[PDB]
């Protein structure tokens, strides 16, 4: 197993953040640091205040590196917010002792891995966010594996996916820290937190194929993501975005729902939010699963309406049904507005499927799409008007299953 | 199966 090679294990256990891989480092905690007691046990921190939070993860023993070759993998799961692109620079995980070890820090939308032989010698290599797609911040969770060979290459992984690789050329050897210090602090040239959860440490160089199942093998894949990677919940606020679309807020215009241009990219905070709620699921405990039914209410001018098909005032192609926001009772949200979810995440975001439910089964009638359709919506008389609308596409939808106008995003209100 | 298909085409498609 991989777990052979494991020589630190940061969790929290028991509201304790502890190494639990055996080799019982000693763990530290100062300052204002937050647990969750529930999944995923992150830990909290902040850059503001002299009381900011503070973790010494001191390893115990030179046993740890008794395993050891010229080769060592780092991997954590990490979120940050609020993650501007012209972020100042931040040192957030530091391992360097008189000028020796490796450091990992984040700079306007980078995020840089040092590794330091001597106060002469350093290789660096990072992560660069995609600002185009995160306009409001990278401010998502993300999985963080980073592996290094002296005699090879050093590599870098973002969510299982290989970003970059270097060749160790500078550097000949690595006398390593025996401290790591988590704590957030600001380089010599507004307040950002950091949350952290399973902090492992390797002797060896993962491969591809490693880095992949310890990815999946700390998710629960299953449970539908928000869009910044939290657990989808039921009964709670959402924006309701499509990830063609990402500058579209959800509108309504008489019966049907449209989507608008957004402001700004601020923030998602402008038009209607939906809460999504349960009819069928094999777990009872607020968090939405793929394969549920489920349907969506959202309140407008302090009156709730319930997403369901309706006739438009003109047909908008074969097999088309527009989805619009109705006042209207249990039983026909059932027949005409029930949907069964499916998770679906890719590097960029995390999303879902929805699938138009049979009498608020799991049989599947069709998919929810999005796009834009010339008909009649509320005081519309003379004229039909192009509206973005969202549309099920019924009975013949293979090829839209591979399409990205299906997949679904969620922004918590909050 | 079917029959929810043309329920649906007859509920909310013009004729």
């Amino acid at each position: 197993s991989i777990n052979d090679s494991k020589i630190l294990s940061l969790q929290n256990k028991k509201n304790t953040l502890m190494d639990t891989s055996g080799y019982n480092a000693e763990v530290r905690v100062e300052g204002n640091v937050q647990l969750n007691p529930i999944f995923p046990f992150d830990f909290k921190l902040g850059s503001s205040g002299d009381d900011r939070g503070k973790v010494i993860v001191t390893q115990n023993e030179n046993i740890v590196y008794n395993a050891m070759y010229e080769s060592f993998s780092i991997s954590f799961w990490i979120r940050i917010n609020k993650w501007v692109s012209n972020l100042p620079g931040y040192t957030i995980i530091d391992s360097v002792k008189n000028n020796s070890g490796w450091s990992i820090g984040i700079i306007s939308n980078f995020l840089v891995f040092t590794l330091k032989q001597n106060e002469n010698s350093e290789q660096d290599i990072n992560f660069s966010y995609d600002i185009s797609k995160n306009a409001a911040g990278y401010n998502k969770w993300f999985f963080v594996t980073i592996t290094t060979n002296m005699m090879g290459n050093m590599m870098i992984y973002i969510n299982g996916k290989l970003i970059d690789t270097i060749k160790v050329k500078e550097l000949t050897g690595i006398n390593f820290s025996k401290t790591i210090t988590f704590q957030m602090n600001k380089i010599p040239n507004d307040n950002i937190n950091m949350w952290i959860r399973d902090f492992y440490i390797f002797a060896k160089e993962l491969d591809d194929k490693d880095i992949n199942i310890l990815f999946n093998s700390l998710q629960y894949t299953n449970v539908v993501k928000d869009y910044w990677g939290n657990d989808l919940r039921y009964d709670k606020e959402y924006y309701m975005i499509n990830v063609n679309y990402m500058n579209r807020y959800m509108s309504k215009k008489g019966n049907g729902i449209v989507f608008n241009t957004r402001k700004n990219n601020n923030d998602f905070n402008e038009g209607y939010k939906i809460i999504i709620k349960r009819i069928r699921g094999n777990t009872n405990d607020t968090r939405v699963r793929g394969e549920n039914v489920l349907y969506f209410n959202t309140t407008i001018d302090n009156k709730q309406y319930s997403l369901g098909m309706y006739k438009p005032s003109r047909n908008l192609g074969t097999d088309l049904v527009p989805l619009g926001a109705l006042d209207q009772p249990m039983d026909e949200i059932r027949k005409y507005g029930s949907f069964i979810i499916q998770p679906c995440n890719t590097f960029d975001y995390y999303a879902s499927q929805l699938f138009l439910s049979s009498n608020a089964t799991t049989n599947r009638l069709g998919i929810l799409s999005i796009g834009s359709y010339s008909f009649k919506l509320g005081d519309d008389y003379w004229f039909n008007h192009e509206y973005l609308i969202p549309v099920i596409k019924i009975e013949h939808y293979a090829s839209l299953l591979e399409s990205t106008s299906t997949h679904w995003v969620f922004v918590p209100a909050s | 199966k079917e029959d929810a298909f043309s329920k649906l085409k007859e509920k909310f498609m013009n004729e």
